[PDB]
């Protein structure tokens, strides 16, 4: 438990998750905000 | 059992291998009775059988394949460059030799045979023997490729490739 | 030490490559490293393929200095086998090279003078411009 | 003789790889005769990984 | 009239020239 | 032939002796190290230049240097 | 058994003749003499060096200066009217 | 308008080049029924591109003699909204990750072997540090007065 | 003779290994200096002959591997 842990704070592991965080996060905002060139 | 490869001269650190392409008593024969391997004869004459083969043989490709092959002239502009070859290859001997052997030095040739015999050294290795073997080689190339003129388009002869 | 000369020792049981010596041996210098076995034994040869050493002593021809040291470290780290070499000329000249005194070299003793030996750090040497002109080398002062 | 052991010091050679950096002193020779006699341990590795190197007396400036 | 001369003796004769010359210095002592 | 050099930084591991595929290096005796021993390149006509010696040097900077100098038959490694 | 004497390198390092034949001249006599008289100006190397390269030079420059419009294109010449340019340039 | 550039409201190019976009749309609409999805898709791909087109004319942007839009950098106070604002939330964002990295730098320096919460990273430390780039000017500029943001060597 | 030949129980399933990188091999387990440590890591990871001298050992790992 205390291992596996240890394991998921490893450089690859919470790469990938904060990425795929990243990732959605930009993917919803152009789906609900779609070709925006300027800020309004 | 019974192998057949053996090392060189029975001597297994010297950098070589006795094998039947290199050591079959055929093979020998011919390479020891080759104009290249004649060590106790005159150079001079050694060059011009040199010559007289390579110059007969360099006519055929000059002649065939030539830019002129299709003109009816094309055999004499193909033994003129033959002829040329020839001249070219005997200026690059004349300089191999001036470079590689100084007038006064003895010969660079091996002094034993296999079964280390002495022997004289070939006389080919020193300035004046190559100096006849160059001079022999000119005069053999020039007149081998004039007889492949003279029996190509001279007489005419019914050579099935012309 | 005065150094050991040089018999007419066998040579070990090997069937001839194409590794060994070429015309280089014949006009410029061989080496000849001799060493002595308590059996007979599989060796690996520094030009390529296996060997047999004979027991008792051993004498091989090679083309480098480089080649004689790597078999004798190799015949010292694995057989625990002391060996010598030495360099040949094409006059008949044999020079003893290594081990130079009787010890090998890893070893400190007495009788050796420093060759080489710069009284001074590596950061101390002088500029090129000092040198300049002259023949030297920063590192020869 | 030398910086006392277990302090912390500034190395003053220019072709060293912590030149102008700080270390810790372990031990310093005694024997008038050794060159570089203050033993230096470093908390980086340098380009050969190694995180110790001796300096002499002029070399090493106490902080 | 010229070109038909100059042209193989710039391109072959001299080259050739020069590098026997250069060839035969280059091999001294 | 190259030019070996010993600096007296030198702590006398004879690391680089042992590293010498030609046999250039060896050790002498000294007393400006707590080994009382420092390397020396008697035979640096056997040098090839591989610069073995200077990776196996612990000191910083190296105490052995080598710098390639006029090219030989023995220092380019040539058997032929 | 062994390979090594140091009275005899040649054998020791390998010096031998291995195709090399003692042999007497194979050739006749008459032969021999005829290409020795009718090819001994060609054995002075310093002499058949600066005939080769000048003879050569000036025989290549001849032939280049007598060659006609049939066995060299480039002596023939044009045969067509010239193409224009692409815009009007002559 | 600027640089002779006319407003894409205005500008005829822009408009031809809409009605060639729905007109290249709708050439793939005459290949399925007109209840199908992939009629249905397309469609939505004409609504998306109508509604880019009017937030393009409604925005203010101006276009040159291509019909595409061109963005204003200079400074101008009527096209801030290209360059100047969308800058300072890049320059606001990108301080912030720069902050909150320096500070877990400099929280694990002083350990026993701080190399292995390089590579494994000490998750709540992380937590605890990664919402102080909220404000990360005024820490910026506070450790520039009192000399704890330079290092003097 | 030819006959299934096992062992029961060889290594024990346990998180504790997937908590220290570089484990399989003496060098690499103890942590990093540098950055050239993380590509070591990648390169010697299926190095199997590398990290042990044992046949057996080896094989089994590759035997795993394959599935
Ligand atoms: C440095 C180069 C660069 C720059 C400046 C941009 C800039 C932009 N790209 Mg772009 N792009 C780039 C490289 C770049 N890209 C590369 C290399 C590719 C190939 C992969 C793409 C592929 C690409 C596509 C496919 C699309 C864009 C889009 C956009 C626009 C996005 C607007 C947006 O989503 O705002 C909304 C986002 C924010 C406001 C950010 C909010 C961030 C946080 C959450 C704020 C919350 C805390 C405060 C913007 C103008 C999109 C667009 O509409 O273009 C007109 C679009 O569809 N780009
Ligand atoms: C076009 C190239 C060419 C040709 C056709 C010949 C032809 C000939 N040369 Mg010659 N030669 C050449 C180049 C050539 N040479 C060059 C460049 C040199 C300078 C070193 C010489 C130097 C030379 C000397 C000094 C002598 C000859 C002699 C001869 C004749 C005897 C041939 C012989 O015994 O071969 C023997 C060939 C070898 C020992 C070479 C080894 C052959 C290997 C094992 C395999 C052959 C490869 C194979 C044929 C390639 C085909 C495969 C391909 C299609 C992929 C023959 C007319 C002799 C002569 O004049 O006799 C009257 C003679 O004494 N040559
Ligand atoms: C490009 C390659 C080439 C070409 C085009 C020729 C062309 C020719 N060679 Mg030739 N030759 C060549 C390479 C070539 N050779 C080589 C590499 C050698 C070995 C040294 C020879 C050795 C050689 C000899 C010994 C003879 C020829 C002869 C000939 C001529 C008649 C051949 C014939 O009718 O055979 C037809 C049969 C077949 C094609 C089979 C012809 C001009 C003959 C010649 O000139 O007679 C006057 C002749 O006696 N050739
Ligand atoms: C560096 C200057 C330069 C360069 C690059 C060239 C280049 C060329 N010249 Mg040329 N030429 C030059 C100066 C130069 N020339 C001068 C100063 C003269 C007056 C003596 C000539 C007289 C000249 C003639 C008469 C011919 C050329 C020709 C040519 C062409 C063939 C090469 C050749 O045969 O050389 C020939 C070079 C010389 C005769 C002398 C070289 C100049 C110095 C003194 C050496 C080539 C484009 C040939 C041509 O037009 O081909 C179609 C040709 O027939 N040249
Ligand atoms: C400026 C440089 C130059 C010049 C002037 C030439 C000129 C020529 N080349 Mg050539 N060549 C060159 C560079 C050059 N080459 C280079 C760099 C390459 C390598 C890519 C070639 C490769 C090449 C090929 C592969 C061929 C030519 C051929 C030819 C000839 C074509 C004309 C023809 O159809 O008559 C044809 C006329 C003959 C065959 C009879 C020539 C008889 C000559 C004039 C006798 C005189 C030779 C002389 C004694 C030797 C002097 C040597 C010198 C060192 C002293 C012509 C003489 C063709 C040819 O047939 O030439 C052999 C041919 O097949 N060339
Ligand atoms: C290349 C150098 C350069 C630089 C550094 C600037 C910098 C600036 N310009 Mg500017 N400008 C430039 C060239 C430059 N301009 C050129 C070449 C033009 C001619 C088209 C303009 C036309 C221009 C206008 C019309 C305006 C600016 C404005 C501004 C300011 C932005 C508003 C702000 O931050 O409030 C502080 C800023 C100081 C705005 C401003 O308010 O300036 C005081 C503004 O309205 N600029
Ligand atoms: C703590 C993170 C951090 C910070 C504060 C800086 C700061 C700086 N870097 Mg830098 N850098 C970083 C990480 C960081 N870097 C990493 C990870 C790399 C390897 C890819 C580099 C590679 C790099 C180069 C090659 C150069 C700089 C340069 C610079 C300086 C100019 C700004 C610049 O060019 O940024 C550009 C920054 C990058 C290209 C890398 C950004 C990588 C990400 C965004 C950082 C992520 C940090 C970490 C993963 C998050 C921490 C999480 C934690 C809370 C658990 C500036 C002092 C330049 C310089 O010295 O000129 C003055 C320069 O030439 N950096
Ligand atoms: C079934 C086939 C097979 C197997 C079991 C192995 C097994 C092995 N090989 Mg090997 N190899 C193979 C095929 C195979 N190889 C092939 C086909 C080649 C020729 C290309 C090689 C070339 C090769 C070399 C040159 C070396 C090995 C080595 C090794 C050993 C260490 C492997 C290791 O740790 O890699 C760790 C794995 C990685 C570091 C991952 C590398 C990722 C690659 C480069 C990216 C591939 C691109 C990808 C497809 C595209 C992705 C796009 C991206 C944007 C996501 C191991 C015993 C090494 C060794 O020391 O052996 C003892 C060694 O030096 N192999
Ligand atoms: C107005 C304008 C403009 C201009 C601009 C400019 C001109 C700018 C400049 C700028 C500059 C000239 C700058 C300088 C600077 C310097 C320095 C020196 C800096 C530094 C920085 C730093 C130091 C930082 C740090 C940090 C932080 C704080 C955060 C992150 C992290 C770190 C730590 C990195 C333009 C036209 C474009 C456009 C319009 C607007
Ligand atoms: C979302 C914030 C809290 C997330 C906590 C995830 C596990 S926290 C995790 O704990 C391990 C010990 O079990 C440590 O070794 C490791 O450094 C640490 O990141
Ligand atoms: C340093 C950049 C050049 C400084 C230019 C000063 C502002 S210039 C200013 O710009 C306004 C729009 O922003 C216009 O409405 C106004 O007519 C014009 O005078
Ligand atoms: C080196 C050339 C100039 C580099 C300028 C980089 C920022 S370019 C800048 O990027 C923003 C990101 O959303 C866009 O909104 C904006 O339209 C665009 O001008
Ligand atoms: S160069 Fe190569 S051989 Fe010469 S000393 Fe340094 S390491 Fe030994
Ligand atoms: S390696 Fe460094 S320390 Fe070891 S001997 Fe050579 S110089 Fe002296």
């Amino acid at each position: 438990m205390r291992d596996l842990k240890t394991y998921l704070s490893v450089a690859p592991v919470l790469s990938t998750l904060w990425f795929g965080a990243l990732a959605g996060l930009l993917i919803e905002i152009n789906r609900f905000f779609p070709d925006a060139l300027t800020f309004p | 059992t019974y192998q057949v490869i053996q090392p060189i001269n029975g001597d297994p650190f010297i950098g070589s291998l006795e094998t039947p392409i290199t050591s079959s008593p055929l093979i020998a024969w011919y390479l020891s009775n080759l104009p290249g391997y004649r060590t106790a004869v005159d150079p001079l004459l050694r060059g011009i059988e040199v010559g007289l083969a390579h110059g007969y043989l360099l006519v055929g490709p000059f002649v065939i394949t030539g830019p002129l092959r299709n003109a009816p002239n094309h055999g004499a502009v193909g033994s003129l460059g033959a002829a040329g070859l020839i001249v070219i290859l005997s200026i690059t001997l004349t300089m191999y030799g001036i470079a590689s052997f100084k007038e006064g030095d003895p010969s660079t040739a091996p002094s034993l045979t296999l079964t280390g015999r002495k022997k004289v050294p070939d006389p080919l290795q020193t300035a004046d023997g190559w100096a006849r073997f160059t001079g022999g080689f000119f005069f053999g190339g020039i007149s081998g490729v004039i007889w492949a003129y003279f029996l190509l388009y001279v007489l005419d002869l019914p050579y099935f490739v012309k | 030490t005065p150094p050991q000369l040089d018999p007419s020792t066998p040579s070990p049981i090997f069937g001839g490559s194409t590794g060994g010596l070429l015309r280089k041996a014949q006009e410029e210098e061989f080496y000849v490293i001799t060493w002595e076995s308590p059996k007979e034994q599989v060796f690996e040869m520094p030009t390529g393929g296996a060997a047999i050493m004979r027991e008792g002593p051993n004498l091989l021809k090679l083309a480098r200095k480089e080649q004689c040291l790597a078999l004798g470290t190799r015949l010292r780290s694995k057989y625990k086998i002391n060996y010598q070499f030495y360099r040949v000329f094409p006059n008949g000249e044999v020079q003893y090279l290594h081990p130079k005194d009787g010890v090998y070299p890893e070893k400190v003793n007495e009788g050796r003078t420093g060759v080489g030996v710069n009284l001074r750090s590596i950061g101390k040497n002088v500029n090129p411009i000092e040198v300049k002109f002259t023949g030297k080398q920063v590192y020869d002062l | 003789v030398g910086p006392p052991r277990g302090s912390k010091v500034r190395i003053l050679r220019r072709e060293s790889y912590w030149y102008k950096g700080v270390g810790s002193v372990v031990t310093v020779d005694q024997d008038p005769k050794t060159r570089y006699p203050v033993v230096v341990r470093f908390d980086k590795v340098n380009y050969a990984n190694i995180s110790t190197n001796n300096y002499a007396l002029d070399e090493v400036e106490q902080v | 009239n010229l070109p038909s001369i100059f042209v193989p003796l710039v391109g072959l004769v001299f080259p050739a020239i020069a590098m026997a010359s250069l060839f035969l210095h280059v091999q001294k002592n | 032939s190259h030019s070996v050099k010993i600096y007296d930084t030198c702590i006398g591991c004879t690391q680089c002796v042992r590293a010498c595929p030609t046999d250039v290096l060896e050790m002498i005796p000294w007393d400006g190290c707590k080994a009382k021993q420092i390397a020396s390149a008697p035979r640096t006509e056997d040098c090839v230049g591989c610069k073995r010696c200077e990776s196996a040097c612990p000191t910083d900077f190296l105490s052995v240097r080598v710098y390639l100098w006029h090219e030989t038959t023995r220092s380019m490694g040539l058997a032929y | 058994s062994v390979y090594f004497d140091l009275e005899d390198i040649a054998n020791t390092t390998g010096q031998w003749d291995v195709y090399g034949s003692d042999a007497p001249s194979p050739y006749n006599g008459l032969q021999s003499k005829f290409f020795e008289t009718f090819a001994a100006p060609f054995t002075k190397r310093g002499l058949l060096l600066k005939f080769l390269l000048l003879g050569g030079g000036a025989t290549l420059a001849f032939v280049s200066s007598q060659a006609t419009g049939d066995d060299l294109p480039i002596v023939k010449g044009p045969q067509l009217p010239p193409q224009p340019g692409p815009r009007g340039k002559i | 308008d600027i640089s002779g550039l006319t407003p894409c409201k205005d500008s005829k190019q822009f408009a031809k080049r809409e009605k060639q976009q729905i007109k290249k749309l709708e050439s793939s609409l005459k290949l399925y029924a007109p209840e199908s999805a992939p009629a249905l898709a397309l469609n939505a791909q004409i609504e998306k591109t109508k509604r880019r087109f009017d937030n393009y004319g409604k925005y203010g942007l101006l276009c040159g003699s291509d019909g595409l839009p061109h963005l204003i950098v200079n400074g101008d106070q009527r096209h801030w909204g290209e360059f100047i604002t969308p800058g300072i939330l890049f320059l606001y964002i990108a301080g912030w990750i720069g902050w909150v990295g320096r500070s877990y730098l400099i929280a694990i320096s002083g350990e026993k072997k701080p190399a292995m919460k390089e590579i494994i990273i000490d998750v709540p430390l992380a937590s605890r540090i990664i919402f102080r780039g909220f404000i990360w000017p005024v820490a910026a500029y506070r450790e520039f007065l009192n000399g704890d943001l330079i290092a003097k060597d | 003779e030819v006959k299934i030949l096992v062992d029961k129980d060889p290594v024990k399933t346990s998180f504790e290994e997937w908590a220290k990188p570089g484990h399989f091999s003496r060098t690499i387990a103890k942590g990093p200096d540098t950055t050239t440590w993380i590509w070591n890591l990648h390169a010697d990871a299926h190095d199997f002959d590398s990290h042990t001298s044992d046949l057996e050992e080896i094989s089994r790992k590759v035997f795993s591997a394959h599935f």
